[PDB]
């Protein structure tokens, strides 16, 4: 009875966890902005930089949204 | 100019932005864009155009 009900906090405690990765993919992209606009000749590489700065954070996000549900589903 | 004497002919370069805002050898200059570049370039044609006139 409670083993299901301890699966609806859990599974909203380990989604929390993406809160750092709303923090990270703005740091990424206020830091495209400004860098872009110091030295506007590089928008091709700091836009290449950006994507690899909101892959690499937004992954770590994800794997809370993934263990969220690996307890919510799986077990 | 060098003495009452004698003089001698001389020719001082002069830098445009695009020359001194591509020598990686000011990589190690700070806070430098590429407008505070053009404002340092503009001046300093004043100066070796005034220490110019001067000799």
């Amino acid at each position: 009875d409670i083993d299901t009900a301890a699966k609806f906090i859990g599974a909203g405690a380990a989604t929390v966890g993406v809160a750092g990765s709303g923090a990270g993919i703005g740091t990424v992209f206020g830091s495209l902005i400004i860098g872009y606009a110091r030295n506007p000749s590089l928008k091709q590489q700091l836009f290449s930089y950006a994507i690899l700065g909101f892959a690499l954070s937004e992954a770590m996000g994800l794997f809370c949204l993934m263990v969220a549900f690996l307890i919510l589903f799986a077990m | 100019f060098r003495s009452v004497i004698s003089y001698k002919t001389e020719e001082k370069p002069i830098f445009s932005l695009n020359t001194v805002a591509s020598a990686d050898s000011m990589s190690i200059y700070d806070d430098i864009d590429a407008d505070v570049l053009q404002n340092y370039q503009e001046y300093n044609l004043a100066n070796i155009i005034y220490y110019s006139l001067k000799e």
